[PDB]
């Protein structure tokens, strides 16, 4: 007997009840996934369509077939991905890393040393300190590069080594 | 228009040789100039593939279907267990504009046939669950692979321009993935549909078994050659 | 060097002390275009119940 | 003209490469666990489990 004047208790209320069922068949409805923007040339961790991993992303030139999503070179390591929105091939490179070593002339003589990062390009060192050198063995901080050549004192690598005069 | 025509017209159930046909991409991974070994359900090389030229054939656990054809008399396929409304059934049909896939409890006529005067094969349709419409699938050779696993129905397809007279050629071509459908169903038998006008066609059927294969990927990621491990000692 | 060598004096040479690894800056999440919304509009805004 | 003369060096290189390849290949085995990726297990289970 609904009327415009019946107080809150007697008002007509529309009711909708949602029930969720999880039969063994694969799920067909899920909430929005949401996404962010894309960055490049930076060591970040990514979650491309459920494939997660860390590294740095660059633009590549491989030619995927119209149905692949990602590629791996050998030993099952992913190298390339396809972004689900722009549909272009991106290349993944592991973020740089390597050991560090210290060259010293001995505590007996002095206490100034040099630092060598093994297999690391002289682009992301950190900090700065003194003059920095790039060699086939890595990057070196704290020694001066000369043009002469003497007997080898402390073998560094790639046919080069250091001595004490400064280092 | 649920009528019947005949029991047989030619009845040539015969056998022939598969050669090296029935290879499909196992996943969506890109590989360049490599050799990869994978274990999955394949059609063995030099198998014994059945040729017809129309009963309810069994499905087992995967089907390879081939047809050399012109004017595409073959229309679609039907899948299910009891082929009635007491259980879910799958139907795939094609016309000149779109391919249609339905998952419902039909009442198929004992001798399905379409004609034109997209119904007449099912006397009833109810409790429909899944519907899908897309671009049509279809002298020319049509190759399809149907698989069903984990509530997922997978269809791979390929088209080939050929001019060989009688049987499958001595070639090699991989089958690209086409369709995946997320439906839970228990397909065990299947049937073929022909829209032959009011007035019986050659097609080949083979089955799949689990085994290991070796595949060669070229620089562009296309499969160019394959080896069946368990064929002969040289292959091993 | 003194800590790794466990001594208060160090002889002339080269020694390996530790490692170096660049750290990630931020996180990136990408997914296909959102579409095919569920039809809640015609249920809640239905004229007759 | 003739090849296969430098068998020993090629054998050494092949052995080293194969050993490294199988070592890096071993990283994709469950060893009786539920998965092979640490992140999946971390995000799909409570840490004590
Ligand atoms: C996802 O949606 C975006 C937004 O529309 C699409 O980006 C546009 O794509 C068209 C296709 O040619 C371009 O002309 C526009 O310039 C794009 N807009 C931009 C870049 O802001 C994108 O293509 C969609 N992705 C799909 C459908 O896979
Ligand atoms: C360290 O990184 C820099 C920056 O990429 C490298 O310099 C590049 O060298 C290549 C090849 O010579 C050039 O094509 C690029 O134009 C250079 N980039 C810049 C910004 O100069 C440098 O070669 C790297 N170090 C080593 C030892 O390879
Ligand atoms: C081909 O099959 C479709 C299957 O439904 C027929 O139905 C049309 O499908 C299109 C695509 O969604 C719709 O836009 C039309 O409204 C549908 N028609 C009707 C009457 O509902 C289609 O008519 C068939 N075409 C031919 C030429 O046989
Ligand atoms: C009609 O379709 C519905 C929707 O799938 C069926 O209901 C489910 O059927 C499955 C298949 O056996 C069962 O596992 C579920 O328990 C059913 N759920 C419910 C809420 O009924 C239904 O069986 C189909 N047939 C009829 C006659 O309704
Ligand atoms: C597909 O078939 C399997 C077996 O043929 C069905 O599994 C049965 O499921 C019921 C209810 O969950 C159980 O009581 C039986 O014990 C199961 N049988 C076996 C052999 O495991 C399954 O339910 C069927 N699914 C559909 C959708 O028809
Ligand atoms: C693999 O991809 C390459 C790269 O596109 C193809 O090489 C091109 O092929 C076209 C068609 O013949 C030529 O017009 C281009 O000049 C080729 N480019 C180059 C750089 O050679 C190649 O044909 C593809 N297929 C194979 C088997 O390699
Ligand atoms: C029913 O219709 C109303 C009226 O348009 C919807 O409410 C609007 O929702 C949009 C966002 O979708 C807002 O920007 C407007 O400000 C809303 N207007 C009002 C008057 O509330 C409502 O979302 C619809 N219901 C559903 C389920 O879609
Ligand atoms: C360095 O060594 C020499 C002899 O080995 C010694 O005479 C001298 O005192 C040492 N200098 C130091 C320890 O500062
Ligand atoms: C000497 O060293 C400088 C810098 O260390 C270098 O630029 C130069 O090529 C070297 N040789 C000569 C002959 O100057
Ligand atoms: C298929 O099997 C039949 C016997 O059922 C045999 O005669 C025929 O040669 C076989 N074809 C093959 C193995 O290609």
């Amino acid at each position: 007997g609904f009327q415009p004047t019946n107080g809150v208790g007697y008002q007509p209320y529309r009711v909708v009840v949602l029930s969720f069922e999880l039969l063994h068949a694969p799920a067909t409805v899920c909430g929005p996934k949401k996404s962010t923007n894309l960055v490049k040339n930076k060591c970040v961790n990514f979650n491309f369509n459920g494939l997660t991993g860390t590294g740095v992303l660059t633009e590549s030139n491989k030619k995927f077939l119209p149905f692949q999503q990602f590629g791996r070179d050998i030993a099952d390591t992913t190298d390339a991905v396809r972004d689900p929105q722009t549909l272009e091939i991106l290349d993944i490179t592991p973020c740089s890393f390597g050991g560090v070593s210290v060259i010293t002339p001995g505590t007996n003589t002095s206490n100034q040393v040099a630092v060598l990062y093994q297999g690391v390009n002289c682009t992301e060192v950190p900090s700065t300190g003194s003059n920095v050198f790039q060699t086939r063995a890595g990057c070196l901080i704290g020694a001066e590069h000369v043009n002469n050549s003497y007997e080898c004192d402390i073998p560094i690598g790639a046919g080069i080594c250091a001595s004490y005069q400064s280092i | 228009q649920c009528v019947n025509l005949r029991t047989r017209t030619q009845l040539p159930p015969a056998y022939t040789n598969s050669f090296t046909r029935g290879v499909y991409y196992p996943d969506k991974v890109f590989r360049s100039s490599v050799l990869h070994s994978t274990q999955d359900l394949f059609l063995p090389f030099f198998s014994n593939v059945t040729w017809f030229h129309n009963p309810v054939l069994p499905f087992n656990d995967g089907v390879y279907f081939a047809s050399t054809e012109k004017s595409n008399i073959i229309r679609g396929w039907i899948f299910g267990t009891t082929l009635d409304s007491k259980t879910q059934s799958l139907l795939i049909v094609n016309n000149a504009t779109n391919v249609v896939i339905k998952v419902c409890e039909f009442q198929f006529c004992n001798d399905p046939f379409l004609d034109v005067y997209e119904s007449g094969v099912y006397s009833s349709a109810n409790n429909c669950t899944f519907e899908y419409v897309s671009q049509p699938f279809l002298k020319n050779l049509r190759e399809f692979v149907f698989k069903n696993i984990d509530g997922y129905f997978k269809i791979y397809s390929k088209h080939t321009p050929i001019n060989l007279v009688r049987d499958l050629p001595q070639g090699f071509s991989a089958l690209e993935p086409l369709v995946d459908l997320p439906i839970g169903i228990n397909i065990t038998r299947f049937q073929t549909l022909l829209a032959l006008h009011r007035s019986a066609a050659a097609y080949y059927v083979g089955y799949l078994q689990p085994r290991t294969f070796l595949l060669k990927y070229n620089e562009n990621g296309t499969i160019t050659d394959a080896v069946d491990c368990a064929l002969d000692p040289l292959s091993e | 060097t003194k800590c790794t060598l466990k001594s208060f004096t160090v002889e002339k040479g080269i020694y390996q002390t530790s490692n170096f690894r660049v750290q990630p800056t931020e996180s990136i999440v990408r997914f296909p275009n959102i579409t095919n919304l569920c039809p809640f509009g015609e249920v809640f805004n239905a004229t007759r119940f | 003209s003739t090849a296969s003369a430098l068998g020993k060096l090629q054998n050494v290189v092949n052995q080293n490469a194969q050993a490294l390849n199988t070592l890096v290949k071993q990283l994709s085995s469950n060893f009786g666990a539920i998965s092979s990726v640490l992140n999946d297990i971390l995000s799909r289970l409570d840490p004590p489990e």
